[PDB]
């Protein structure tokens, strides 16, 4: 699968200066012309925010200091007139295989320091090792039915994303090939959710589950995000702490 | 899984194969003898033959998408493959409707002039860009491939501009399609097919054409076996011509379909030393510098 790097891990930079994040590609991402890239912008303790599809193209209302550029295996991010809102975790992801992957994160820092779709998930917070695991996304506000790709996401400790699986309102669903054998998503539209099952659940699980909406254009942006809910795989149970 | 220096080559090989048999083949069906005398019932049932033949492509592409390329999904919009059908049926009935209006571009510029519009309509509707080398490349493509074709109040002449529209606006829609969902050659030529398919059926209901040739080919069991046959030519033939524009664009696949005619007549002519016209040289001269420098210095 594509493996994504992103070279500066933190960035410390001044008010007003110009900021680029530069993210590579171990593959070229390019499909007959254009770059199936994505650019999202995380904010301590919320789900990441879409900003950037195809490398170039800023999502409407994001604020026009963004922009994207860069072909082949190579993609920047600039912000020329950063300001104290852009301070978060920027992370680019690739559509260009099945796999979607995320990079590293690359961490901005300052220095001296019923109109919309809203998306719910439940779940325990604590299950013991090898135990079956079920999380359920509860979706109002819309029909899953409609037009658009829900799709389960995990954040591990330390900020590294990574692409679950997903379930298209037409029923088809692709998983993560590395999870296929473990992960089962379904959906039940008489209550407007979907449910992501996990078999023997290890420690390494241990994760924030966010589920998404997305829709395909140069490659799959997560548009929409849940809340993320916190799940922890251990052997003992968490008393007094 | 091809070489990318060995894929042109293979497009135009399969494309050029293919279609000389389809045509060859359409002749003999559409020309037919049947009965004998009076009895000649010739077949005029053209739209049940393109039914056919879409609805013989789209279980073709369907059997290749089930054992090939599979674990794909589609991730394109259906209204998108309806627009794309309905551009080529509309194309293809103005077309063929304008054989008895039309004398001196009588297919000389109906034909032989169908990539300008779909390159214009790229620069138009998609703000597409290209190097003036290559509008000259593509202007004396169409002149030589126009003038080695020809052969010794304009009302009714619309109809073939309608039709050059129609196919620019198809063309425009297929480079959409595969910039922006990346559809693949199969699922594209599936669905589009389906469409078609569907348009068609919808539109030979109608006395004139369905119940009509099924009595006519009850009455000829024979034009049954060519016609399997027929289509059998057109799917390997469109396969390809559905795999070159997701792969190098309408516009290199209208170059390509619309020089093969020319290319196998300057082949047939070689291979029996046929005294081609002086004039036509001018026109082959021409077409065989616009592909150089289209290839090289402008590309
Ligand atoms: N963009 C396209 N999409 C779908 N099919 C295409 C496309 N371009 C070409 N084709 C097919 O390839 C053919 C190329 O033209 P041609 O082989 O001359 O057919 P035609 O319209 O019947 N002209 P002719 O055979 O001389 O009467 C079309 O008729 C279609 O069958």
């Amino acid at each position: 699968d594509i493996v994504m790097t992103q070279s500066p891990a933190s960035l410390t930079v001044s008010l007003g200066q110009s900021v680029t994040i530069s993210c590579r590609a171990s593959e070229n991402v390019e499909y007959y012309g254009t770059s199936l890239m994505q650019w999202y912008q995380q904010k301590p303790g919320q789900p990441p925010k879409f900003l950037i599809y195809g490398a170039s193209n800023i999502e409407s209302g994001v604020p026009a200091r963004f922009s994207g550029s860069g072909s082949g295996t190579d993609f920047s991010l600039n912000i020329h007139p950063v300001e104290e809102d852009d301070i978060a975790m920027y992370f680019c992801q690739q559509s260009r295989k099945v796999p979607y992957t995320f990079g590293s994160g690359t961490k901005l820092e300052i220095k001296g320091s019923s109109g919309e779709v809203q998306l719910q998930e439940s779940g325990p917070g604590l299950v013991k090792p090898s135990q079956s695991l079920s999380l359920t996304c509860s979706v109002t506000g819309y029909s899953i039915t409609s037009d658009y790709y829900w799709n389960w996401i995990r954040q591990f400790p330390g900020n590294k994303l990574e692409w679950m699986a997903y379930i298209r309102y037409d029923g088809t669903s692709d998983y993560n090939p590395s999870l296929k054998n473990r992960i089962s998503i379904t959906r039940d539209t008489s209550k407007n959710q979907f449910f992501l099952k996990l078999n023997s659940v290890a420690t390494e699980d241990t994760a924030t589950y966010y589920c998404a909406r997305a829709y395909y254009y140069d490659g799959i942006n997560f548009d929409y995000w849940g809340q993320g809910t916190t799940l922890t795989v251990s052997s003992e149970n968490l008393y007094f702490q | 899984l091809v070489p990318d220096r060995l894929r042109l080559p293979l497009c135009f090989l399969g494309v050029f194969v293919c279609y000389f048999y389809y045509g060859i083949l359409q002749a003999k069906i559409t020309r037919g003898k049947y009965g004998e005398g009076a009895k000649q019932e010739t077949f005029t049932f053209a739209l049940t033959l393109v039914f056919i033949q879409c609805v013989i492509n789209a279980v073709f592409a369907k059997i290749l998408i089930q054992f090939f390329d599979t674990a794909r999904v589609d991730h394109t919009r259906s209204w998108l493959y309806a627009a794309c059908s309905i551009s080529y049926l509309g194309a293809m009935v103005s077309s063929n409707s304008a054989l008895q209006f039309v004398n001196y571009p009588t297919q000389v510029l109906g034909k032989s002039c169908k990539p300008i519009p779909v390159m214009l309509l790229g620069v138009t509707l998609l703000k597409k860009k290209y190097p003036l080398a290559k509008y000259l490349c593509v202007l004396l493509i169409v002149a030589g491939v126009a003038l080695f074709m020809y052969k010794p109040v304009g009302y009714g002449e619309l109809l073939l501009l309608l039709s050059l529209t129609l196919d620019g606006l198809t063309g425009v829609s297929q480079d959409h399609m595969r910039a922006h969902y990346q559809t693949g050659s199969n699922h594209m030529m599936l669905n589009i097919n389906l469409w078609s398919t569907l348009l068609l059926g919808m539109g030979i209901l109608f006395t004139g054409e369905l119940w009509e040739f099924l009595s006519f080919a009850e009455r000829y069991p024979a034009i049954i076996y060519n016609i399997l046959l027929f289509g059998l030519t057109s799917a390997l033939g469109q396969s390809f011509i559905f795999m070159t524009v997701v792969y190098f664009g309408p516009l290199t696949c209208s170059i390509i379909t619309t020089t093969r005619k020319f290319f196998t007549i300057l082949a047939s002519v070689i291979l029996f030393a046929n005294p081609i016209s002086p004039m036509q040289w001018v026109g082959t001269v021409l077409v065989f510098l616009g592909l150089g420098l289209d290839a090289k210095f402008g590309k």
